[PDB]
Order: structure tokens, then sequence, then C-alpha cells
């Protein structure tokens, strides 16, 4: 479930 | 550190470290107008992790 | 042949025909770049390359909100402004303006209706950015130093099958992995697993099962099992075991139950092969059995039958109230294994799983997941796959489907899948990576076709993001478009890039071993750090495609390799060999080219085989059926060698005595072939391998003739033909060549050519007319060859050196000329305008001399290092100065000057004298002031040569109108030349059909005179901020020097030594004394032995020369000298004209031999040569020693060498700094020879002196002479008073580095 | 042994000694295996793989060689350039690692 | 006036050479820096100035 994307989460 | 020497021609040349300062200090006025300004904890939220 | 054989003749030996000759060496750019641009008519230009090429993939620009489309109609490219011989001088950019036809009228309207409210198409015209044009030499001239690419080359875009040789895991095992990587588009694995468990990862991510990437696709269920284990039916528990089977499968398996027949007694107790077996149940009507437990139903089985395959303990239900066919010899479990491991079964269930291991850390939705899982391969802009790798697909997996998709094909993933599972229990050969068969060579062409489709695809964004905005109703074209939306794109390209670098422009073989290269490396290769030792080994498949001698000794080693002499590159990409089809014994004479994927399953017979009679008579040819050489028979040999010297490059080619050195050193005899400078006055060499001829003839570095017309005369600088013996009718008058002169080349050396016809002398066409840099005779040349002997002198060549006497300099046959062509700008300043003034303040009248008044030095006046070329000042702002400066400038009473001096200084060097000066002046002051003399000169020349030219061109129109009236007083009759003035009119038609022709010729030549000077007088474009520039083509005359690197035809090289004057040198007999005496120690070590048969030869027709030019000397045209002359030379040597005096003259030098690379002379042959020349048959010579007068108590070897001299000169290498400009932010002195640089104390050399005991020679070598700036002048102040001390605080680095870290959270505080 | 016999001329001295000969026995320049491919049959070449061909190279480079026995001679020289240009950084690596 | 602007400066970083080594910041030359061989004609100016203000009278 790691992202490690500020605008992924943001979005 | 960090000089802006211009070289021949008119052209200046900036070493990378001055983008960096930049950014930081962009955003962090960026999220000062935001706490001042009262914005939505969402808007807030994604500045401060910026 | 034709006037290049004929005033030398070249003897060849060896037996080998010469049926099929290798094309042109620079055809491969030249083919790959005309795939790109078409240049023809309007229905022409179809096919898969070029603009059109993505024009037509996205032609239409749509947009779904208003409904309006562009469609592409054709395109056309326009002439190019400036020309090569213009755009080298001004520094422009070489290309053709670009324009292509969109009509913006959409077929879609509102309301759902059909044609638009304009039935008519716009059909405008929009300008695009020109594109570099591609010169006859293929040099890609995009600024004024041209750049040529390199072709690349890179894994094929098809499917492979490559397994790990038991590395990478717990224990020795197999992973037999597959690939299916595309051309654009994210890749694909299939490898297996330690566990036996199939594992797909698409582009490198998490490791899934793939069980879950075949339920996305449409086969589900049950059907991942019917298509990949076969089912076998039995009875529904009749008597016994009754299962209906037949022996196909029963073949060599053991048998764990009693397998014997129901009616028959069959099933032996040890069951092996089972042959007789087998044929006992082919011969017993059927392979029927009477016979367990475990067993996986693969039938297709809601109130009966549930999911799962595996009963396993009694046969619940009573069978229910075709289970499998999957045994443990031949077949495996492995896909039915993977259905027990994955706990995906709903086909969302599988999208939302590839959904988030494409996507981590997002909600996956069945909407988002579905259009992601069809765009990431089923997509046709996403997954691109070029034609190649569907037709290398066909050929590993036969489908019968190309040319017609593009995007991965459903039922492809199953057939990989399933040669997969037969691969990984046995019956598959795997595919090796570094076969050149799956390597496929990316030209220019592919390259810049991607560069203008990225381009493309770019603006094509962009017009669709801008078309919404703007109305489109009442509109028109040309303005909803991206001036340069892709420009840009093809402007970097040739600029910055891995693949295009510079032209190695330092000799005619340079220029053609550059373009036929293949590098590994760029946009899209295995980076140097991340080759490994596969890739730099050599394959051997490379037989004939790719030479394995030429490649750089340096780190990147077998990543730089080059093509062979005759191979090709096929339409898809492959690399291409000629090979002779030879039938049953008889060879036939049709020449086929063999691709390399293609030759695998064929024979291939080597050459040099006996062909005396009809057939080869020996039976055991040697020959390579497949990689390894066996000796094979004379039986189904389909294809033989077409010639030896087709595996070796054409620099390798070159080397004369080929096969007698070591393989390695031989590598390095190649590398110093491409790196001689051209020097004056060279001479072709004695012993030639024969293909210098063509690779310099081949090369776009002679002139050749374009007709048949004889010369009128030469003029030293340009060379005028006649027309033709032949010329068709209303064609051009006569054919003018300009000879270059002296002009710099792309690596600073002199490029200049030599007329060679005389007056008359009728030449055919497609001959060489004068030879270019280091050729003489059309023959090519790299430098001049002396006697060398062999011997130790006094130590003076101990090591790997060489000594020269002072006559190789005395003649001046080694000296060569460069040139640097220093510039200097005029960019104006804040505070004011700079200027070129006459006089710099503050400067000494005796340095001004040789200047002009404008400011620039005369064209021909000699300069020193450090002399003014240029006078510059430029403003300088008011500084604050020392009292004591003051007080002393007071005194004197002069006054300080307002400018700076900022003159143009020469470095330090030989100063040579200057050639040429050209001056550019911007467009709001042009030739005002400054440089108005050299305009007038310009113009002067330019009118001088129109008026020439203007001259010769009527002069050859009288004599063919004369000629043409001749045959219906005309000395007495200038007048009539133009006008009959007779009663007869017949001719006048022809007259004037004849006249208007060359009126129109002649106003043609006038307006391009005049749009010359229109283009001369208007000015040079500079960049905003300069403007006046000048450059200043200062020449030097370079002679051999001690120090100077100097190697010869073979790997031997080496520095020269202290040259010794001539009397010094070993007296030969006869008064003879040799040039160069090198070591002869270098045998041994270096096994290379040519050198010495080269000697030998060299030395023999060196004789054979000295005794046929003396027999001439007695009486010219002898009798006797002819039959000499003839029995020498191996008949078209004797010719019935006059030539023969001619001849004598060049053969006076020496005859020249022609040995091939692989049919060179034998032992025998050298040694009746020798014999035949005069010199004793041992080769060897008694030489007497000059220094002392005596003669040495042993044989000597003396012969004639062909030596070079390389680029490594000795005064560009040496320098020396004392105190220079130091760093900027470090403080320290700047690096490399261009500014005072200074040698680098590396870490390894500071262990040195911690080695030994000195700490007060590293302690200042580090701190008072780079890194102490405060204490950097005390140890000067203290040098230059005469007490020899220094202190040291504390260097700049180190401070430095405490405030760097001081900057993060770190806290270095110094202490006590 | 036909390299180290030493020649009787006729009128009682030696003649002289072979050139190579010398070399070889100094030790300056000279070794065994290059006297022996130089003079000799070459013995047998390896191939990439690391096994041997079959195919016998007789020959020397005093004597012409094919196309098919100089293959293999290029591919061992190629494989031995490569292979001395990455172990000599290894070297220096492990030479900076043991000082420190 | 509105021409020569100099926008978006060359980074220090940017390699010059084709290979990652060999960046923009070492071919570049510092000008506040003296040299000391300027330096040291200083000292010899300011102490010949002494010496030649030796004949003159006091005042």
């Amino acid at each position: 479930d790691r992202t490690d994307d500020p605008v992924r989460m943001y979005l | 550190l960090r000089p802006l020497v211009p070289l021949d021609g008119g052209r200046f040349a900036t070493s990378d470290l001055n983008d960096l300062y930049r950014r930081v200090i962009n955003r962090n006025n960026r999220l000062k107008r935001l706490i001042e300004l009262r914005a939505p904890d969402i808007i807030i939220r994604n500045e401060k992790r910026m | 042949q034709s006037f290049t054989g004929k005033k030398r003749i070249r003897k060849s030996f060896g037996r080998i025909p010469e049926a099929v000759q290798m094309p042109n060496l620079i055809e491969v750019q030249r083919s790959s770049y005309e795939q790109f641009l078409q240049r023809e008519t309007r229905p022409g230009l179809r096919r898969d390359e070029g603009v059109e090429a993505v024009f037509k993939s996205v032609f239409p620009i749509k947009d779904f909100n208003e409904r309006a489309v562009l469609e592409y109609v054709s395109y056309e490219f326009e002439e190019p402004k400036y020309d090569v011989e213009e755009c080298i001088q001004r520094d422009m950019t070489f290309a053709a303006p670009l324009k292509v036809k969109l009509r913006l009228i959409v077929f879609e309207t509102e309301e759902e209706t059909g044609a638009r409210s304009v039935k008519d198409i716009k059909e405008q015209d929009v300008y695009m950015g020109d594109i570099p044009l591609m010169t006859d030499k293929g040099t890609f001239i995009v600024n004024g130093t041209e750049r040529v690419i390199v072709s690349q080359m890179h894994r094929s875009p098809g499917v492979f099958f490559d397994h790990d040789k038991g590395k990478t895991h717990a224990s020795g095992k197999l992973l037999f992995a597959a690939r299916v990587i595309p051309y654009r588009g994210s890749w694909l694995d299939f490898e297996f697993d330690a566990k036996d468990i199939v594992y797909v990862r698409i582009d490198r991510r998490r490791k899934l099962p793939a069980t879950t990437f075949l339920y996305a696709l449409g086969m589900d269920g049950e059907e991942i099992l019917t298509t990949f284990y076969d089912v076998v039916p039995f009875e529904k528990r009749s008597g016994g075991w009754a299962t209906p089977y037949k022996p196909e499968r029963w073949r060599g398996v053991k048998p764990e139950f009693p397998l014997v027949d129901a009616d028959t007694g069959e099933e032996v107790a040890p069951a092996g092969t089972k042959i007789t077996a087998r044929q006992a149940k082919k011969f017993a009507d059927g392979g029927l059995k009477t016979l367990l437990t475990g067993r996986y139903l693969a039938r297709d089985a809601e109130i009966y039958a549930e999911a799962g395959d595996e009963l396993d303990v009694t046969s619940i239900q009573a069978l229910a109230d075709d289970v499998l066919d999957i045994d443990h010899v031949t077949v495996g479990a492995y896909m039915r294994n993977t259905l027990r491991v994955d706990k995906n079964a709903i086909r969302e269930d599988a999208l939302f799983d590839i959904y988030r291991v494409m996507r981590p850390g997002e909600p996956p939705t069945v909407e988002a997941a579905e259009a992601m899982f069809k765009s990431l391969f089923f997509d046709a802009e996403r997954y691109d796959l070029s034609s190649v790798g569907r037709v290398k697909m066909n050929m590993r997996l036969e489908q019968d489907v190309s040319d017609e998709v593009r995007i991965l094909r459903k039922e492809d993933v199953l057939a990989v899948l399933k040669v997969l599972v037969g691969l990984r229990d046995g019956r598959g050969e795997i595919d090796d990576i570094d076969n050149l068969g799956n390597r496929r060579v990316r030209s220019v062409g592919e390259l810049l076709e991607n560069q203008y489709r990225v381009g493309l695809l770019r603006m094509e964004r962009a017009i669709k993001e801008r078309m919404s905005s703007v109305d489109i109703d009442t509109v028109m074209p040309h303005d909803l478009i991206n001036a340069k939306p892709a420009a840009a794109a093809v402007r970097e390209f040739f600029g910055s890039s891995q693949l295009s670098q510079f032209m190695d422009q330092t000799n005619p073989l340079s220029e053609i071993t550059h373009k036929r290269r293949l590098s590994a490396l760029g946009p899209g290769g295995l980076t140097r750090e991340r080759a490994g030792f596969e890739v730099r080994d050599v394959h051997p498949t490379h037989y004939g495609r790719i030479c394995p001698i030429e490649t750089p000794e340096g780190p990147n080693i077998g990543l730089i390799n080059s093509l062979a002499t005759h191979a090709r590159v096929n339409k898809y990409g492959f690399i291409e060999s000629p090979y002779r089809r030879v039938k049953d014994g008889k060879p036939q004479d049709e020449v086929v080219y063999m691709s390399a994927m293609e030759e695998s399953k064929h024979v291939i017979a080597q050459s040099n085989i006996k062909v005396a009679e009809g057939e080869i008579v020996e039976d055991l040819v040697p020959g390579r059926i497949n990689g390894e050489p066996t000796l094979l028979q004379k039986e189904t040999v389909d294809l033989m060698d077409v010639s030896p010297r087709q595996v070796v490059s054409v620099a390798a080619a070159l080397i004369p005595f080929l096969e007698n050195d070591d393989a390695n050193r031989a590598l390095m005899g190649s590398n110093m072939q491409r790196q001689a400078v051209p020097l004056v006055q060279s001479d072709a060499p004695l012993v030639g391998t024969g293909m210098e001829a063509v690779v310099a003839r081949d090369s776009g570095a002679v002139v050749i003739a374009k007709r048949t017309g004889v010369v009128e005369q030469i003029d030293g600088t340009r060379i005028v033909i006649r027309a033709t013996e032949e010329t068709d009718p209303a064609r051009s008058g006569v054919d003018i060549y300009r000879m270059s002169k002296f002009q710099r080349s792309n690596q600073s050396t002199c490029i200049n050519q030599r007329p060679l016809v005389k007056v008359g002398d009728r030449i055919v066409a497609g001959d060489i007319i004068a030879d270019g840099p280091s050729t003489e005779l059309g023959e090519l040349a790299l430098g001049r060859n002396a006697l060398v002997a062999f011997m130790p002198w006094n130590g003076y060549n101990f090591e790997d050196s060489i000594l020269i006497s002072e006559r190789i300099v005395r003649d001046d046959v080694f000296t060569s000329i460069h040139i640097e062509e220093f510039e200097v700008m005029a960019r104006d300043t804040k505070l004011g305008p700079e200027e070129i003034t006459r006089d710099i303040p503050n400067v000494g009248e005796e340095a001004l001399r040789n200047l002009d008044e404008a400011g620039i030095v005369a064209i021909g006046a000699e300069v020193q290092p450090g002399d003014i070329l240029v006078g510059k000042v430029t403003p300088k702002g008011e500084s604050p100065m020392t009292p004591e400066e003051k007080l002393l400038r007071a005194i004197f009473g002069e006054k300080a000057s307002d400018v700076r001096d900022t003159s143009l200084r020469l470095p330090p060097g030989v100063a040579g004298t200057i050639v040429d000066v050209r001056v550019f002046n911007r467009h709001g002051v042009d030739k005002d002031e400054r440089a108005l003399a050299i305009e007038r000169a310009e113009i002067d020349r330019l009118g001088k040569d129109r008026d020439d030219e203007f001259a010769i061109l009527n002069r050859n129109i009288s004599g063919r109108l004369k000629e043409l009236l001749i045959g219906k007083l005309a000395q007495v009759a200038s007048g009539l030349w133009w006008q009959i003035a007779l009663e007869d009119e017949k001719a006048m038609g022809e007259l004037e059909s004849l006249r208007r022709l060359f009126d129109e010729n002649r106003k043609r030549l006038d307006r391009r005179f005049e749009d010359k000077v229109d283009k001369l007088q208007r000015g040079d474009e500079l960049p905003p901020g300069v403007m006046k520039m000048v450059k200043v083509f200062v020449a030097v005359k370079r002679k051999l020097q001690p120090g100077d690197k100097m190697a010869g035809r073979h790997g031997n090289k080496g520095v020269i030594s202290r040259i010794l004057p001539i009397e010094d040198m070993p007296f030969l007999a006869d008064g003879t004394h040799v040039d160069v005496v090198l070591n002869p120690l270098g045998v041994p070590s270096r096994m290379n032995v040519g050198q010495i048969f080269e000697t030998h030869l060299g030395w023999a027709c060196a004789n054979l020369g000295k005794q046929i030019t003396n027999l001439l000397e007695d009486w010219q045209q002898g009798g006797q000298k002819q039959a000499l002359v003839e029995r020498l030379t191996e008949e078209e040597l004797p010719d019935t004209e006059e030539g023969l005096v001619e001849l004598a003259r060049n053969l006076g030098k020496g005859v020249p031999i022609a040995t091939p690379v692989f049919d060179g002379a034998r032992m025998d042959d050298i040694e009746g040569h020798l014999e035949m020349a005069g010199v004793n048959k041992s080769g060897q010579s008694i030489l007497f020693d000059g220094l002392t007068g005596e003669q040495f108590k042993r044989p000597v070897t003396v012969g004639y060498i062909y030596m070079l001299k390389l680029h490594h000169l000795v005064d560009d290498k040496i320098h020396a700094r004392s105190i220079g400009p130091y760093s900027l932010v470090t403080q320290q002195p700047l690096g490399g020879k261009a500014q005072f640089g200074g040698q680098r104390f590396g870490e390894m050399e500071v262990w040195a002196l911690e080695a030994y005991g000195a700490a007060y020679t590293l302690q200042e070598m580090l701190t008072v002479k780079s890194d102490d700036v405060a204490g950097r002048t005390k140890v000067y102040e203290s040098i230059v008073r005469g007490d020899d001390t220094f202190e040291a605080g504390i260097p700049e680095s180190f401070n430095v580095l405490v405030k760097e870290m001081r900057s993060l959270g770190l806290n270095v505080e110094l202490e006590n | 042994a036909e390299l180290q016999m030493k020649h009787k001329d006729e009128n009682g001295r030696e003649k002289e000694i072979n050139a190579i000969y010398m070399m070889a026995h100094s030790g300056a320049r000279g070794s065994q295996a290059q006297m022996k491919q130089l003079g000799g049959m070459r013995g047998l070449m390896a191939k990439p793989s690391g096994e041997i061909i079959e195919t016998p190279i007789v020959s020397n480079f005093k004597e012409g060689l094919t196309v098919q026995e100089y293959f293999n001679s290029t591919h061992g020289a190629r494989k031995g350039l490569a292979d001395t240009a990455l172990k000599t950084a290894n070297s220096g690596y492990l030479t900076r690692r043991l000082v420190d | 006036k509105v021409l020569k602007i100099a926008k978006e400066p060359i980074s220090l970083e940017t390699p010059i050479g084709d290979e990652e080594d060999s960046h923009l910041g070492d071919f570049i030359e510092d000008k506040n820096a003296i040299l000391p061989i300027d330096a040291a004609i200083q000292s010899n100016l300011r102490e010949t100035t002494t010496r030649v203000l030796a004949s003159l009278t006091p005042r």
C-alpha cells in the first residue's frame, strides 16, 4: 500500500 | 559556495543549490499564507506534506 | 585502371577471383537516410519510414468537444537557403524547410448532420522546422563543425527464452525465464520459481502468479487447463478398470501398477523403452488396457459436480453418481500447481490485483482498472511493436499473423506459456542474447524518425489543448499550430546526443571508418559500467558481419566494433553477409546475401579451395556447419565463401602481410592506421594490400570526373573540363571543378587537393582527377617510408623507442601543417559598448607592429607566442587604487585610463603565420568604417571570377557554334557567329534554339552571383549580445622533433629519440645510409612477424626500382628496357603511346607490390623476388658503422618500412605552470592544458609520500601551494626576497567542508 | 633441440648464434611460449565458452594462416583483452581499501 | 533593451564532457582572486617608496 508520491496521496 | 558568477556573453551560471533553497522558501511562504487565510484542513495538510 | 594504374603499375600476388566487387563503404548511412526522406512526387512517398510514416500514424487531431479534425494530404521539401560552402563559413545549419499541407475542414458537424457548412476544404500550408540534409559524403553538417551520427546496436524486439546457468539460486537448477520485450511498451516476463510455480512480472514489478494475468484475459475457468494439458477418458466404474487408450504416450514409462491388457498379455515387468510393447499395442487394435487414487480431474465439472480438481481419498459420490493426462516422466504439473497458489477467482479480482500491482496505494475500481489493463498491452499508441518484432515472434513461434497487428494478441500469450511449459521439462533449446541474429542496428533514420514522432505527439497534444479555447467556427489554418513545438526536439538530437558525436576528420581513412561504426551505448543501450563481460566478448556469428580486429583498446573494449567490407543491412535491421551459392560439386556464379539467422540451417565452405577442375577434388574442404568448424564432405555443400577479405574491416584490410602477427597486436595497428596526420608530398606504400585504392576512391576525399570530355586548362585552384565526347544535346556547356585549397579541417589539420591531369589527356567518366589530402595518384597514403635497420645503437633505442637521422628532416618529408583558428567577440556591456581599438593603453609601440588600423593583424603577418592578434578594449568601471600607486601616478603625471586591456593573445606554441581573417558586422552597420578594404577585395575577386567564367563559357559557346555551322571566311567574320547574314536560313532555327539555352544559362549564372553578392552585402546574423566577431586562421608548419610519437604500419610504436647527423648513421655499402634504427627486441615479446617480411619485400622492390631506373638513364625508350620491365611485372604493362617514360619515372622510386590480406606472398615467392632483385637470398646485407668506421661481425637486416606520423605531437603535449587562475568555490588551481592547468596530486600520489619518511614535502604541497589562500602569497614573497620559509594555518577545502556540514543538522564545532 | 644445436663451420669455428635463441636464453624479452607459437605448431585454441575447439590449428606465424584458424586466435585475444581490462580495476579498489 | 535578458542561467553541475565527469564547475575562472605575483609587486613598491622618501627634508 506504499505510494511514495505526495501528489498521488493528495489526489 | 553557491556562486552566481556571470559567464562570458552575459548569460549567468548558478549552482543547483539555489533551486532547493528557492523551492523551500516558496513552499514556506505558501504555507504561511495558507495558515493566515484559514484554508481547509485538506489544503493545509497537502502544503505541510509538500 | 583508367588514368590511375597506367601512370603507376602495381603488381598483385595471390590467386583469388574478382567476380563480385564490394559496394561503397558509405552506403549504410545514405541508404538509411534516403528511406526517411523520400524526395519524390506526390503519389509516391509510400513506406513505413519517414515523416510521412508518423503523419499517417496520427494525422487527425480531433476533439470530441467541438468535433474538429485536421487531415494530412502530403508534404513538400524546399530548396536549401544556404549552400554547404557558405554554411561551413557562416556557421549556419544546413537543412531544408519542411512544408506540410493540412486541411482544417471536419466531416463532423452539429445535430448529427452530414457535410459541414464549409463544403470546400481549407487546404492551408503550414511551415515546419527544417531538418538537416545529408551531404553526399554523409556528414550531417548542422553547425560549422560537421557531426556524423553513428549507428546503434541493441536487442531485437522479440520473445526470448533465457535460463540462468545455475546462478542466483539456493540449489543447482534452472529458471527458464521468457521475455516478451516489445519495441515501445511495457516489458513482460514469465520466469519460473524454485517451487515450480510460474510467476509473471510486468515491467519488473512485484511478482505475482501467472494465473491472475491469464484470468484477466478472456480465457477463464477450465479453459486454461484444457489448452495446456490433454484429457483422457475413463469408464464409469466398469468391470475392473476399462480405459480405452493407445500407446503413443506409454513409450518409455515406469509402470507403478499392472498395466496388462484386459484380453491380451502385455506390460512386461521391466517395462523400459517399451519398443516391443509399443509395436504390440499398435498391432493389438488399440492401446486399451485394464488397471488410480491420485488424479487431478481436469473435467469441466452445480448439482453434483463441484469446483477443485482432486479426489485423493476414495473417489467420493460414486464417480459423480476424462480426468487428466499428467505423468511424472515427460510432462509436469507446474501449470496445475499454479492454480492452487493464487487466491483470485473472478476476473474482477485479477483486474484489481493487476491495478494494485501497477498503481500501488490507490482504491481500485472496476471502471478504471479495466481501462488500465486494456491500455497496458492491448493499446496501439501505448504498446507499439515493430514489424521486425512481429516477424521474429512468428519465426520463433508459428502464428501466421504479421504486418497487420501491432499490439500483443491474446493468443500469443497462451502460445508463449505453452512453449515455456514445454521447454521446462525439456525437448527445447534456449536463445542466446549475444547471437548476432537477435541484434538489430538502428541507423540515423530510425532514431530521427522516433524523435520526430515524439515531437509530433507533443505538438498534437498542444494543438488539442489549444483548439478548445479559440472558436473553431469562422477560423482558418496556420494559426492554431505551434511555430516550434517539435523543431527543438529535432534540433537537440544533433546537438546533444550520445550517438551523434564529433567527426574524426583527420585523414581519408578516418572519414570512412567513422561512418561504418556500430556503437552499443546511447539512449537505449547498455551503459559502460553495466556492460559486464559477455557483451564485450566476441561471438562466433560475427564471421563476415563484424570485424573482430578494429576495436578501441580503452575501457570500452568490445563495444565500438565496426562492420566488415562486404557486410550489409537488411530492410528489417539485421546484418547481411554475401555467400556465393554452390551446387553439388560445380560452384554456381550467383552470389546471394545470406542473413545471420537464416544461415544457421546451412553449410558454409571456406574459400581457397582447389577450383582447377569443375569441382573441388580434395573432398575434405574446411567448412563450418553451424558455428564450430569441422571437416565436412563435398556433399550438400550449398554456400561457399565469397572472398578471404570478408571478415576484416576496411581499416585492418590495409595492413600488409596480415595473418602473420598476433591477434592482439594487430588490433593496435588498426587504431594507429586512422591516426596519422596527412603529410605534405606523401607517396603510396611500396607494399600495399590493394584495398587502399578502393577506400581512397570510395571516400569523399578526392574529386572524380562526371563526364568524358577532355580538359582545357588546369589553373591549380580550378580545373575546367570539356562537355563530353558523346555529350547529350542541349546539355551543360562545360563542367568546372574547383579544388579546395588549404583550409582548416575538423581536427585542425590542413586539407588541400592537387591536380594530376595535363593539357589534353582525354579522361573517361568516373575517374579520379585530383588527389585529396594524403593521397597521390589516387592510391591512398598515410606517410613517407624510409630505410630501416633493426639493431641496437648505443642504447638510444633501448626501450620501445625509435632513432632517426637528420636526413629525414633535411628533405622536409615528415613536415605537416596545422591551423588553430582563434576567435574573438565584441559583445557590449552594461557600462558602455566595447570597441576594436587600434591602440591599447599602456602598451609598447613595438608590439603594435603588423597590425592594421582597424585592429586586426594583416594577412600573412608573422606572429610570435604572446602577441596581440586583435586589439580590443572594454570600458572598465571606476575602482579604488592603493595610495602608493596614486602617489606614483601623481609623481609621473600620467592619467589612469578608464578602459581595460582584453585583446586576444596567442597562447604558447609555435606561433605560425596568419592565413586568413574574417570579420562579421551587425545589421545596423556593415562595412561602415571597418573591413571596408576586405569587402572591396572580396567583391573584386567575385567580379574577377565571374568575368573569367563568363569568358570561358563564351569561348566554349563560340567553339560549339563554329563546329556546328562548319557543316553548312569565318575567321574574317567575327560578328557573323550568331547571325548567318546569308540566303540560307535553315540553320537559323537551331542557332536560335541553342542561343536561347545559352542566354538562359548565362542569366541563371548572373542571378546566382547577384544573390551571392546581395547575401554578402546584407551581413551575417549573430547572437543578440555580440555585435562583432573576428576569426584568425593562424597556420603552423610543424617538423619532426624529438619526443614525437611515430608508429609503424603494424602495432609497433615509439617516441622518436634524438636525431643524429647523416654521417653518424650506419654507412651501408655503395655510399647509402639508413634513416631509422629500430630495436629488434620487440619481435620475441610482441608476436608480430609481418614487419620483417614487409621490410624484406620493401628492400627487394627498392632494389628492383633502382636497377630499372638505371637502365632507362642510359637511353630512353630502349628496346631492352621494355623487355626487363615486362619480365619483372606479371600483360597490360607495355603501351604503344609515349607514356612509357612517365611510368619509369615513378617506378624508379621502387616498383609497387600489391599483396592481399589472406593471399599474400608465401616464403618461396618472397625468396624468388629477393633473388631476382639481386639481394642475397638470406635477406640480410652487410652494413658498416659510420660512427667508428668498422664493419659489424654479423649480418644485419635492412629494408624499406612504411612509417606513419601519429597525431600525438610533443609541442601540444608539453605544459608547465607556475602561477595561474584559481578555482571559484574551492580556491584551487584550475585543471587542464587549456588555461594554465595544474598537475593533479592524486590520492595514490599522496600514499607514495606517506610511504617515505617525507612529512614536510607533503604538508606544504597540499596547503601552501593550492589550499591556503592567505599563506599562498607569503611563500612567493619569501622566495622572491631570498628566504626559504613558509607558514600554513589551515586549508580552504577544510573550511568549505566545515561550512557544508554546518548547513545540515550536524554541529561541527572546533575545540581548543 | 634444433635451435640449441651449435652448428660447426667448415673452417673450424662457430659461425654465429641464433638471435631468437639468445633472446630467449638471456631472459630479456623472449620466452618459451612465444618462441613455440612463432616456430612450433601453436597447439589448440580455446573458444569463448571455455572448452577447447576440436579443430587442429597446425600452423605458425611464419607461414600463412587461413581465416578459420585466425578466428579462434582473435576470439582468445579479445577474451584476454577484456579480462585484463576489468581485473585491473579490482586491484586498484583492493589497494585503496587496504591503505585505509 | 527588451532583448538580451539572460533568462534561465545554465546550471554549474551540467556535465560539459559527454561522460558524467568533467562538470562545468571546473572550467571556470575566479576574477576576484588576486595572483601572488601581483601581491609581491605591491610589497616591492611599498618598500621602494620608503627608500625614495629619504633625501627630502622632514617637512
